[PDB]
């Protein structure tokens, strides 16, 4: 089958540190979030990761290879004379 | 071919050029017959001047000879463009002091060609050109040339 | 329409060659602008002096004396 | 630098593309002469395009007799192109001392 | 099928027992019934449907017979719904602002921005340099070293 | 190929049509020969002149 | 030579500066990349107007190579949400889809000016052919504030892409094993890494100098730096912030609306036409 | 089948008014957490005037109708699979009877497909009888 | 790919379960909203937000009136996506 | 050229014989083969005949005919599917044909009237004969009594012509320029409604709405060039005249072209549509034409045979719409690109030529009459603009709302093209195209 349905007895909105925020603001204004339980699964950190791992890698995979690659190719070239 | 591509780009020169020749000296040229085609000459026949105002055979003939000279004085206006055009593109980046004199010749020849067809339209005929003319020449003498206006 | 189909999830695993076409795409990308800078730091910065008008001297440009 | 000077003191800013408006060899006791390298027939041989027909011509027909010996692996002459930019650099030089010298000029009739 | 002869409106109705009669020849219940005001350049008797907002924002999730119009089986059809259908002059909803507001905004920035960079045209900033000095014959042009 | 039957063999009397309708013509162009060979245009140089007319 | 120049560099100048800010507030990923898109023609026609071919023959070179790309990378992009071009919904693709979100960010990139890439050897070399010829103050803003906005909504669109949180539909087509699209991407991918120089050699059998202060050589890439930033930054938000949009909700709804021109060129002018048909046809065809 | 009576509640004319406002407020406040938060504030505003006059009532929608109008999106969302959406029926499939004109070598590239139909056909024919009255 | 009717179940019933204002015991596929589960109009039309989320599509307004119980809302989705088996 | 006239009469009795409806086009196409080999013209009269002649003028008109009233009967099949008095239906375009033939063949202007009108009655009979709408009468009228009323008074300036030229023929009339006021108005009044003008447009939409297929192809295809080939013959001799009163028309139809194609965007019949969208072209064609210049008369000598294998084309595709659907109004018609996609192909190639689309033979007299009225005054410049904009926006409209939207939902099962269709379709436009290779025969008439 495509998928199947978790549990809702899985997803404990203690979990996502962002969601949380928004209870304490809702508990100085008074008032109470029921659809918060829902949103928990977008923030899984395993699976979804968070703002700096998803900045970090998106801007700079491959950096370390590509650096790796540049040093053969200095390589090269001082082996050929040609960076002086 | 001093240059590498150069080299390279003479190599399919020789592969594109090779058999076409040898086609057109092996097949096309070899098996073909001499026969030799001429060029129309027309007798230059009576203007309309000399035509009679109720005959109606001298009119059409100069009307048809109006018309030929027509297609050879509109045409030797475009032979005269396509040199300035050529010029252009032979002569660039520095065109512009060998077109002018090229140029100097169009432009003459096309106020020749729009004095004596200019400004007729359609169904200009012996008759108008010819009539054109004689206007033209009178206001001439008397306001002297155009574009000076009248007195 | 894709096949492939989470709910609630994240998608599933990546195939070997995905994977490394990541980091070859973003790699080669990385590679290209080092060398360029390592061998041709000259263009960022100008390539030729900007030089300071101000400095030169009232002789050197034939300035009569007043 | 700016131009927002010229507009409000003219009288010192020469102005946009200033055409030299002194005697050239005032303020000096002698100013050498400038020296052509590339013939006419050299510029047009070269279809050399008629805004960069100035004076250093014959370095831009250097680059090209180069860039032609080995198209398109042309960064087999990027040694060539730099004289070529090195010398078009000193005739930016000579175009700003032509102004400066203007400029210091004209700033010298207003004081007298 | 019946001929356009035997469809043409009738004359402008002058009575109730005429428009009850000319209510029901549309499918109409006797109170939509309104014909246009007969200036002279009147239609004749047909009603006076539509003219608002357009058909695309008549409600697009009702079962209607016919979608693609969004009409229904033998409902009427208004003597400009050529002018506010669906790709026409409409609009699903009633537009934010004034449809004069919108012109005097664009072009009310327009000719403010034409004016200011004509005004700039003269102030245009040069770099500090003398021209192009072009080799031309019998002119003099030194270089500034001794 | 052609896809023709019987039907077309009526087709003749259009083409004799044709044929008449071109016989008529041709005799009309042997009625104009008054300025043939004889215009100031096309007319023959006088004197040893080609014995068949042109057209 | 003529007046006309005065004319094509102004109503350039404003159609580049208009989508700089449109982009930043347009929410369809198609249509971001179609602002995109015309704000740098608006780059070229200025540039043109100056008076130069190959730099402007190059940037349109230049323009088409990734410009396509990105356009493949959205196509890629939308076919795994359900058919919606918002970005709104979209979220954290740098980890669902890495050859994609690879594919994107070298494009992205290039349209930033990120040092020799494709987009900056054109960018630069027509940027620093504006501040050494005789230009109009107007239009040297524009040309600079531009660049400024062209990495604005570019950055702005990598937040609601990659970089943001996820924020799609419970069911989701997340996938990147899309080869047969992906193949042809990488054509355009290699290009766009090597276009630049390749035709920096080719196009220009005379080089341009240029000799400038430092002070304006380096203006190109600290207003992509700000720009950047500004995007970025200014993209996020929290619970207590000010939605700086809605409270500025004239000026936004002008600039999100490209200047309203879409409702102008639509709405306030096909009413008139329209209704003089009828007119005619009912006053004299079948009238008078 | 049932097909909705255009007469609207008072009470309904709310509750569109609410599913309006709150489907507004996720244009403005795209992201979940702030959304969730904006919206709860919301379902507030609502609950301070559930307890009102039906006749004020009317006073409260019109205010709160115009001023929803008044901060309308330039943008709004919708979903791209649905009416109004950017992707809504973006395909149209013809009626079936186009099918029963194929060139009967054609329809030998399916002959189970057809042999099929046709014995559909025999079915819906007293099918319509029996709804229509035939 | 298809959406199997049991799922639906599932999807359905996950997203009430989520919602705090129910009862996880009394929520069944039989159950009414304002009736039985005590739901008010205005929570009502927060459910249905919640099933558009949850499938993709609107919900209409008028149409929202006949679904009063989870059986309803499976049937509608069903309908919508015509999967009936 | 007399082979073309004996060969048509010889034809007449194939109406008579039964199951020979099919064997009458091949006759009728094999002809136009045969015509088409003796082109050898010039601008001056060729092929004499005891008063029948062609130049480079008259042999493209004539050749149109015989290509269109071929394409007629391969149009109106059903005519033949119904054996609805075929026989007759036969010998009324084979009749036609040959008024039309002498018509543009005949050497004086005596006998161009003389044949000019008497085409018009077969026409007459064609649309009463074979319409199907009530509305043929009050459309057989317009289309007889607006031309007998402005003919019968160009009958008497023919004959006034004789007692001072002393002849008809076209030549002798050239050597002649007249000073009469009257005289013009009752030369040219009489084509300005053959046109025709906008004013007096008003039998236009009702012949061709209420006219059958092939009547419509005829109405549109060759009677409208006999106005505008008319012309053509006598502004030889009154170019004096018409120097006084060139500006009323030329107002009049640039004015009139633009206001009709604001009523073509609200129309809401494709055959209603497609007339009106006559005016707005024959608009630009008589305003060429009274411009008098060398490119003027050229162009609108192209554009009138460009333009009656087109309007001829798009009355051809409404029709086979009609056929199925059963009724001609827009709405009725939608989506046809779902139900018929190979048809609308044909759709947008017919519709491209007539907004002037390349490469057609279309856009090359409209370049020209373009020309023509920009040299006659830069003022023309501006309706001339708007009427080329809007001449492309009921185009699309026309197009896109036919074939593009969601399909109708009341139309009951029909079959789909046939290949008659189709190939009536590439005989339309494919010459349309191909014409532009030898624009050198078709165009230079002058
Ligand atoms: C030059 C001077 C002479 C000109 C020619 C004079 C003779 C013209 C009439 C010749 C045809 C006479 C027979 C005929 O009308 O054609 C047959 C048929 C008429 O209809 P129907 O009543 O069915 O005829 C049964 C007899 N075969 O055919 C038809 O359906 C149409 C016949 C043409 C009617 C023309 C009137």
């Amino acid at each position: 089958e495509p998928y199947t349905v978790p549990h809702a007895s899985t997803y404990k909105v203690e979990s996502v540190p962002q969601l949380v925020e928004v209870k304490e603001a809702l508990g100085r204004q008074g008032l109470k979030d029921p659809w918060l339980r829902n949103e928990v699964w977008r923030y899984e950190p395993k699976a979804f990761g968070t703002h700096r791992s998803r900045l970090n890698t998106f801007l700079f995979r491959g950096l370390g290879v590509g650096f790796c690659a540049f040093l053969a190719t200095v390589a090269v070239e001082y082996a050929l004379g040609i960076g002086k | 071919p001093r240059s590498p591509m150069a080299s390279f780009a003479e190599s399919v020169l020789n592969v594109i050029d090779g058999p076409i020749t040898w086609f057109r000296e092996s097949i096309v040229e070899p098996n073909q017959q001499k026969q030799n085609w001429y060029h129309q000459r027309f007798r230059r026949v009576p203007t309309i001047d000399q035509c009679y105002t109720d005959d109606a055979v001298c009119r059409f003939e100069a009307d048809q000879q109006f018309r030929r000279d027509r297609m050879v004085d509109n045409e030797i206006v475009n032979i005269l463009r396509q040199r300035f055009e050529d010029c252009t593109l032979y002569e660039a980046p520095d065109h512009m002091v060998k077109c002018r004199p090229l140029m100097d010749q169009y432009e003459k020849a096309t106020e020749n060609w729009f004095i004596k067809y200019g400004d007729l339209g359609g169904y200009a005929n012996a008759k108008t050109a010819y009539m054109k003319q004689k206007h033209r020449l009178i206001w001439e003498r008397r306001h002297g040339p155009v574009g000076s206006g009248m007195k | 329409k894709s096949h492939v189909v989470s709910y609630r999830n994240g998608p599933p695993p990546h195939s070997k060659a995905t994977k490394i076409g990541a980091l070859t795409v973003g790699g080669a990308m990385w590679w290209w602008v080092i060398w360029h800078l390592w061998h041709e730091p000259d263009h960022i910065t100008g390539e030729f002096d900007y030089p300071n008008s101000r400095k030169w001297s009232n002789t050197e440009l034939g300035v009569p004396k007043d | 630098g700016n131009a927002l000077t010229h507009y409000m003191k003219p009288d010192v800013m020469p102005g946009p593309d200033v055409v030299p408006t002194f005697d050239p060899l005032l303020g000096f006791k002698s100013r050498k002469e400038r020296v052509m390298i590339a013939t006419q027939e050299e510029m047009e041989s070269a279809k050399l395009p008629l805004e960069f027909r100035d004076y250093c011509a014959h370095l831009a027909i250097a680059y090209q007799a180069c860039r032609s010996d080995t198209f398109p692996f042309v960064y087999k002459c990027a040694h060539q192109k730099h004289e070529y930019l090195t010398c078009e650099y000193e005739d930016y030089v000579l175009r700003m001392k032509e102004f400066e010298r203007e400029r210091r000029l004209l700033e010298r009739q207003k004081r007298l | 099928a019946g001929w356009n002869k035997d469809y043409k409106p009738g004359p402008y109705p002058q009575t109730e027992k005429e428009r009850l009669a000319a209510a029901k020849k549309y499918y109409l219940l006797p109170e939509e019934y309104k014909p246009y005001a007969d200036d002279g350049l009147g239609y004749g008797d047909y009603p006076k449907l539509g003219y608002g907002l357009g058909v695309e924002a008549k409600d697009s999730y009702y079962p209607w017979d016919y979608p693609e119009h969004k009409r229904n089986q033998h409902e009427p059809i208004s003597a400009d719904h050529d002018l506010y259908s669906e790709d026409r002059w409409s609009q699903a909803e009633p537009p934010r602002y004034s449809n004069a507001y919108y012109f005097a905004c664009f072009l009310g920035v327009m000719s403010g921005c034409l004016a200011l960079y004509y005004w700039l045209d003269d102030k245009k900033m040069y770099r500090p340099v003398a021209a192009k000095q072009y080799p031309s014959p019998g002119v003099k042009h030194y270089t500034f070293e001794k | 190929v052609l896809g023709l039957d019987k039907r077309a063999l009526w087709g003749a009397l259009p083409l004799l049509g044709f044929a008449i309708g071109h016989f008529l013509d041709k005799k009309e162009t042997e009625r104009m020969t008054m300025f043939r060979d004889k215009s100031a245009l096309y007319g023959r140089p006088a004197g040893s002149e080609g014995k068949a007319p042109s057209w | 030579t003529s007046w006309l120049g005065q004319l094509m560099l102004l109503l350039s100048g404003l159609t580049m500066f208009m989508a700089g800010l449109g982009a930043n507030f347009e929410f369809d990923l198609k249509k971001i990349i179609a602002l995109s898109t015309l704000s740098q023609l608006g780059l070229m026609m200025s540039i043109l107007s100056m008076g130069f071919l190959k730099l402007a023959m190059f940037h349109l070179l230049t323009h088409a190579l990734f410009k396509a790309l990105l356009f493949m990378c959205a196509g890629a992009i939308i076919h795994n949400m359900n058919n919606s071009q918002d970005i709104r919904l979209m979220g954290g693709l740098s980890i669902h889809m890495p050859l994609t979100s690879a594919c994107f960010n070298v494009s992205n990139l290039a349209l930033c000016g990120m040092p020799f890439l494709a987009g900056f050897y054109s960018k630069d070399m027509i940027l620093e052919i504006v501040s050494i010829s005789n230009v109009n103050m107007f239009s040297f803003f524009l040309y600079y504030f531009s660049t400024g906005l062209t990495v604005s909504y570019s950055f702005r669109l990598v937040y609601y892409s990659m970089t943001g949180d996820l924020n799609c539909g419970s069911l989701n087509m997340l996938n990147d094993e899309s080869w047969i699209m992906l193949r042809g991407m990488m054509g355009l991918l290699i290009m766009s890494i090597i276009g630049g120089s390749m035709l920096n050699w080719l196009i220009f059998p005379f080089p341009y100098m240029i000799c400038l202060p430092i002070y304006m050589k380096l203006l190109t890439l600290f207003v992509c730096i700000v720009g950047g930033l500004f995007g970025y930054l200014i993209s996020l938000s929290n619970l207590f912030f000010l939605n700086k949009s809605l409270f500025m909700y004239n000026l936004s709804t002008f600039l999100g609306s490209m200047w309203f021109m879409p409702y102008i060129s639509t709405y306030g002018m096909i009413f008139y036409p329209l209704n003089y048909g009828q007119l005619v046809v009912k006053s004299f065809d079948q009238g008078w | 089948a049932q097909v909705p009576l255009a007469i609207v509640s008072h009470k309904r004319q709310v509750c569109s008014l609410y599913k309006r406002a709150l489907r507004n407020l996720e244009s403005w406040y795209d992201r979940r957490n702030v959304y969730r938060y904006r919206a709860v504030q919301l379902r507030a505003r609502f609950d301070e005037n559930r307890s009102k006059d039906l006749g004020e009532g009317i006073r409260l929608l019109a205010c709160g109708q115009r001023e929803l109008f008044e901060t309308r999106h330039f943008q709004p969302r919708n979903f791209a699979n649905s009416a109004g959406g950017c992707a809504f029926e973006r395909e149209v499939i013809p009626p079936d009877w186009v099918l029963d004109y194929w060139h009967p070598l054609e329809k030998a590239q399916y002959p189970e497909y057809f042999a099929k139909r046709e014995q559909r056909k025999k079915e819906f024919v007293t099918w319509w009888e029996k709804q229509y009255g035939k | 790919p298809p959406l199997s009717l049991k799922l639906i179940n599932e999807r359905v019933l996950l997203v009430l379960k989520l919602y705090d204002k129910i009862d996880p015991s009394k929520l069944n596929v039989e159950s009414h909203f304002i009736n039985d589960l005590g739901l008010d109009s205005l929570d009502h039309v927060e459910v249905i937000m919640a099933m558009e989320d949850e499938f993709g599509f609107e919900i209409p307004d008028s149409d929202a009136e006949k679904l009063l119980k989870p059986a309803d809302i499976i049937k509608y989705v069903a309908d919508k996506e015509d999967v009936y088996e | 050229m007399l082979k073309i006239i004996f060969f048509l009469l010889f034809l007449i009795p194939f109406c008579f014989i039964n199951n020979m409806y099919w064997m009458v086009q091949i006759m009728m196409f094999f002809i136009s083969f045969i015509f088409l080999l003796m082109n050898n013209f010039m601008n001056y009269w060729s092929e004499i005949s005891y008063f029948l002649g062609c130049d480079m003028l008259s042999y493209g008109l004539i050749l149109l005919s015989l290509w269109i009233c071929s394409l007629m009967l391969l149009a109106s099949e059903m005519i033949n599917k119904h054996n609805n008095y075929k026989n007759l239906f036969l010998l009324n375009i084979i009749i036609l044909l040959l008024l039309l033939i002498l018509t543009f063949s005949s050497m004086s202007l005596f006998m161009f009237y003389l044949f000019f009108e008497s085409s018009l009655i077969p026409t007459l009979f064609l649309i009463l004969g074979w319409g199907y709408q009530p509305e043929r009468l009050q459309a057989g009228l317009y289309l007889l009594f607006y031309t007998l009323l402005v003919s019968l008074p160009m009958l008497i300036g023919i004959f006034y012509l004789m007692n001072k030229i002393g002849s008809m023929n076209f030549y002798l009339m050239n050597n002649f320029m007249f000073n009469y006021d009257l005289l013009y108005f009752c030369l040219l009044c009489a084509f300005l409604v053959k046109m025709p003008m906008f004013l007096v447009h008003l039998w236009l939409p009702k012949a061709h709405v209420e006219a059958p297929v092939s009547g419509s192809m005829i109405l549109a295809g060759i009677m409208l060039k006999l106005g505008g080939y008319g012309m053509l013959r006598v502004i030889s001799f009154l170019q004096l005249m018409n120097l006084k009163y060139s500006f009323v028309w030329i107002s009049i139809s640039l004015v009139g072209g633009v206001l009709v194609s604001l009523v073509c965007l609200r129309q809401t019949d494709l055959k209603a549509l497609i007339a009106y969208s006559s005016v707005a072209h024959m608009g630009i064609v008589l305003s060429g034409l009274l411009t008098m210049t060398y490119w003027g008369l050229c162009g609108s000598y192209t554009l009138m045979i460009a333009h009656g294998l087109c309007s001829s084309g798009l009355f051809c595709l409404a029709n086979v719409s009609y056929e199925r659907l059963g009724s001609r109004s827009m709405l009725i018609n939608k989506g046809l690109l779902n139900f018929m996609p190979s048809m609308t192909l044909w759709w947008f190639l017919l519709s491209s030529a007539n907004m002037a689309a390349p490469p057609t033979l279309n856009l090359l007299g409209e370049i020209y009459l373009l020309n023509s009225i920009v040299s006659w005054s830069w003022i023309s410049m501006i309706l001339l603009s708007f009427l080329s904009f809007f001449s492309a926006a009921y185009t699309l409209y026309l197009y896109s709302f036919s074939q593009h939207g969601k399909l109708f939902s009341g139309v009951y099962s029909f079959s789909s093209g046939k290949i008659r269709e189709y190939l009536l379709m590439l005989l339309h436009w494919l010459p349309l195209n191909l014409l532009i290779l030898k624009s050198e025969s078709f165009m230079l008439w002058l």
